[PDB]
């Protein structure tokens, strides 16, 4: 990633966390657990629903050949339409293919900084009341519960 | 004690490709192109095409003897007519404006037959023996199209002026042909429609024709060294048509009142068989049932279809990066 | 003490979409799309348009005599033709391919009309009793064409054999008309242009004309069941016209030296006003003035103008997205 | 945002700075106030001034309609002029909508981008004097008069 | 001790532009677009083209006796007429679908000339005095088409019925040529042919053709106040041609087996040189060595050219923003 | 640029540096020198030889323009032919020169992002051993041999 975050310094991903596409994997001793941080996730989704939305309504129109045929005395304007229909063809297979690509790439990137935002957000709620391993886990000196550890990502973690 | 953030992953095995990296496995993704065809011909709104089988759209038209199965009324929402076409333009000869006029039946949705000119319109001449073996039926070796009708001077005298009108004061259009023969020397011409320079002219509000034979030796195609150039128009609603003719006519018999579509309209040369079924989108192809954007299956399309292109995956990543462990 | 880091924020109302977002109200955006027209036809390049009023183009440049308002010379910068003109073709007949005659036209800047053959040009033969009730001016109620002349045999002779010439010395290509005339039977023909076949035939350096009359009744338009074969040509510079008939000619009278405009050339049918204002830019539905990049009002166009386009709006962000608090 | 600034942990923008597009708002002894960056607003304004004059110049072309008719037995050629016509109506459709979004957002994150750079500009300049209160503001070290303001503005204030 | 992460710099001064901002320069890049070229025409797929020289396609395939150089069998990767050919239509007519005719000669690769009526077949007429001032082959002398035949009365007896034949057994479309030539008045049209109706006929199993002279003083062309209308046609494998006439015709005299494509040939108007080069794209401007995507050359070309494209650069970034100390 | 470091806080790029895109610059006992970190640097040349390939390979299509004549009654046509081919002939330059402008931009930012990347991975493991100057540069307060400044561009620095 072009924001170091996926396939960077958090260099894997968790089969575990099924409900969602960004979350946290909190480990106390009431015990373990995923959980997906729904609200940034929801933000994505909507964002990327909306892109794809965007994408297959832009390209909502046709260009429609025809059967129309041409006599031998004709080999010039049945050329004309060849050209004509080949052209608009070729035109929007460069489209297609090309915004895909481009939009794949801004896709991957928007992940890539979504879960780098935040990693940051938690790193400055909790700063010094945590040391970082810097491979995106954070590091408590004190006792974090659960209604702790729902302090964190409730994002009313008390310092 | 202690807490962590990471992102998802799963047994996802569907690749994309970006400008940067291509074959990029991640964990949602969308395809937008549809790449599978119902290899066949099926109903669009809930209305038959029009299969024309062995015949072409000049035989059926004009009325080829071998494509009476065709006869009559026909309505469709789309033709189709078959590469191997045996029945055709059975007695040789040009079909003037054959292009424009496959464009307008296309653009059409219904016709129905009728009698313009009855035989009984054209007086002093020989309505009966206008028959060749270049147009057999399946019940005689020699005819001629059911829409037409070869006129020959009575077998005594002389071609006198023959003359026909027909007022269309109906609603729709009419969909009407005639010919003008051409013998392959002087001797026919005389045999058939006399001495004299010979005329065929015809004239509407909008519309006049005039044409002379041009007998001229030619080979022979099926049997013919005679030639019939056949011609077409569209009496529209309110107008009148004058048939005016000392020789060389052939007359029109048989016409179409004609229902233009605002719409697409389609022809589809093509194998392809004809089943019961219904569609919303049929191409010369197949059927595409899919809510896809795209598609790589045919340019040519009735109905409501996804735009052609010539890619063959257009799959959008929706997810992330796949990284399981 | 303290410093902090922000941004900007106003009283902005302006939305605009994103791929992930619809609705975002930023600070400052600009605006690439026009859509505001002044419903009216302007001058372009300081240069007045040609309204041809009740006429069509047909029945100006024939000079039909309803459209003498508009005889003469005439400079454009574009042409306006109003969507019910009632004045075009009034003796019925069909003008020879009319559709490049007003993109011929279309593509001009100017006309000259000019006498090209006085009557007298035409030996033995009567120049003024060709006037129909078909073709009324606004004083009697029997004209004809402005630009063309009726020939007939005359209050004497059989019709012979006439001759007309005209040389091209000019340095302008010179725009004109003529044509034949059908009779609607043997006795009308006879009347007018004595027995015997008939031809019209004309010939320059690059261009030659042979065609005989083709004598049918046809429907009654205006009275008349014969019809008009129209005929436009351009005579180029330094070219030369024979013209020769011994029957059926309708002569060329007057013409236009003209002036192609080496431009886009455009003729609006419309139905808008022309005032006395002036425009870089005019669509067919109006006056556009901006500076602005995009336009959805009209495809067609003379002048300089904006990229049409299907577009509401094509707002594009230049500042930030706005949180005021 | 992607960059996490601007509606992020800077949560809101200020209205009070109406010299420019990123700024800072000091608070001293002699008083409050806010001033703004004239030098990464300047930069985003002729970076900015350039994608519309850049877009604007690469839209500088027509395809042109054109009023010519066509005959009864013209209807091939005619529908050809159609589907052309309207053929590059729709691709320039689909490139003018299509280029706004995809820029606008871009525009966007640009911004965000900016206002990001700015903090981390700050921030290292200052780290341990003053320290950050997560706020995208730094509550400080010392007293610091103005110059010992714009001392930072200025880029050259040492520590 | 102490660390450093930085970045790559160099000597570069190349620079790229941006959305967001112009002139930048960057360590590495690449340009995509050719804007050189040599200024010739060359051999494609080592196959070289036609120079008509000072003849235009007419005169060429017509067999104008200015053009005998070309005369005879060719072989061409594309066909070079150059702006100011001189020797076309000597003869003052008109050929008759001019611009498919070039069309259909720019789809093809290969002619082999042949006799295909030896003046043998027109009996009791004169074969070899139909010669013209118009049609010199120098200056000063009389000559005619070498493809063509102007037959003429022999000095005495009337212009009899004459006949001919040919069986295209091949397997090769054959392309020909025939005419009808109209005097300027009755007394040339007696001197040559002698009295009577006239006509000239022809007849495949798929094209039909009678015309008759149509006799009208035209203005001087090459000293003819004479006429001819040219004809062309494509007898194909398989088909047969009748030639009957009782005067006024242009016989077919050599004409054309024709060797079709498959398609992407060339015709370009240019007066640049052919060199003994090869290449494997070769536009109307010149020829392209390239390995590059883009080129502001020419968009018409023969053989693998780079896409068309008016910019003047297309330089990609590869490297990064170059930052030198 | 957009993530700050190319022409930021980096003020500069290494003449020196004639092995590759990104690297480092170490200084200790032995001696100083330029070293090149390679697996981010041509990662980036796979994926920028990629970019470029693939605009290559969407752009390899050609609209054919014609040699055809039309008569003096084949105005409409002919125009027709001319609307076209220089219709197509706009989209294919817009669709060119929009792209290059937009790749460039988005070619810098990649390389801003890598150069980024390379400097925090550096400082996630140099903790407080070192002192970041701000300057794209660390300062060690223990010190650093050859098998130790190795181990840090290797991956290897274990403390
Ligand atoms: C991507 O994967 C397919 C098979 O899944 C493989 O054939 C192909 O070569 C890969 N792409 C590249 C660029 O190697
Ligand atoms: C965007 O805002 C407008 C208000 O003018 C509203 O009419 C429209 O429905 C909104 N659309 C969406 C998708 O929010
Ligand atoms: C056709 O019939 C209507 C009345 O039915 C009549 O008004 C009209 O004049 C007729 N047209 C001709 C050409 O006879
Ligand atoms: C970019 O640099 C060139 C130098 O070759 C200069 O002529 C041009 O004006 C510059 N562009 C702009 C927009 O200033
Ligand atoms: C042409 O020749 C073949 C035999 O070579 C023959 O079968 C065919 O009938 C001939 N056609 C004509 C028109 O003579
Ligand atoms: C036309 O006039 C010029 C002199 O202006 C003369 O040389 C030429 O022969 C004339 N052409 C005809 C056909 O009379
Ligand atoms: C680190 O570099 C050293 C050079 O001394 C090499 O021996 C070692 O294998 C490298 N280790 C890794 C993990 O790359």
């Amino acid at each position: 990633g072009i924001f170091g975050a996926i396939a960077g310094f958090i260099e894997g991903g968790w089969t575990g966390m099924i409900d969602g596409w960004y979350g946290y994997h909190h480990e106390n001793s009431q015990g373990s657990g995923y959980a997906a941080d729904r609200e940034s996730t929801q933000k994505a989704i909507d964002g990327i629903t909306n892109k794809v939305n965007s994408i297959i309504n832009k390209m909502n129109t046709q260009f429609e050949a025809v059967d129309h045929e041409f006599s031998n005395l004709e080999r010039r304007i049945g050329n004309l339409n060849k050209r004509m229909e080949d052209g608009f063809l070729d035109v929007w297979t460069y489209n297609a293919e090309l915004l895909v690509l481009l939009e794949n790439e801004r896709t991957l990137d928007l992940h890539d900084a979504n879960v780098k935002n935040l990693y940051e957000k938690v790193k400055s709620q909790l700063r010094d009341n945590a040391n970082d391993l810097g491979n995106g886990c954070f590091e408590f000196w004190h006792k974090c519960d659960n209604e702790c550890m729902e302090s964190v990502k409730n994002g009313t973690y008390d310092y | 004690d202690k807490i962590c953030i990471g992102y998802h992953a799963n047994n996802s095995t569907t690749q994309v490709d970006t400008l940067l990296e291509k074959n990029v496995t991640v964990t949602h993704s969308v395809e937008l192109l549809e790449n599978q065809k119902e290899k066949r011909f099926c109903k669009i709104m809930n209305k038959a095409p029009l299969d024309l089988k062995d015949c072409t759209i000049e035989g059926w038209i004009l009325g080829n003897p071998k494509c009476d199965l065709l006869l009559g009324d026909q309505s469709w929402s789309y033709i189709v007519e078959r590469p191997n076409a045996q029945n055709g333009i059975c007695y040789p000869g040009v079909l003037n404006e054959l292009e424009e006029l496959k464009a307008f039946i296309g653009s059409g949705e219904r016709v129905e037959r009728f009698e313009m000119f009855p035989k009984s319109t054209w007086a002093g001449v020989d309505t009966s023996r206008g028959v060749t073996n270049a147009c057999p039926s399946y019940t005689l070796d020699s005819s001629f199209y059911r829409n037409l009708v070869w006129l020959v001077k009575t077998d005594s005298a002389t071609y006198p002026v023959i003359k026909g009108t027909y007022n269309n004061t109906g609603t729709q259009p009419i969909l009407y042909f005639w010919g003008v023969h051409h013998p392959p020397d002087t001797t026919v011409q005389d045999n058939l429609y006399g001495s004299g320079d010979k005329y065929v002219r015809m004239g509407t509000e909008s519309m006049n024709f005039a044409k002379s034979p041009e007998i001229a030796a030619r080979p022979a195609v099926n049997g013919q060294r005679s030639r019939i150039d056949y011609y077409w128009s569209v009496l529209r609603p309110g107008e009148t048509l004058n048939v005016e003719s000392n020789g060389n006519l052939i007359a029109p018999w048989y016409a179409y009142k004609f229902v233009s579509t605002n719409k697409k309209g389609a022809v589809f040369k093509s194998d392809l068989p004809i089943e019961n079924c219904d569609a919303t989108c049929q191409t010369i192809a197949g059927v595409l049932k899919t809510n896809k954007t795209f598609q790589n299956v045919s340019p040519l399309w009735i109905g409501e279809c996804p735009k052609y292109v010539k890619s063959e995956s257009l799959r959008l990543a929706t997810g992330l990066r796949n990284v399981p462990q």
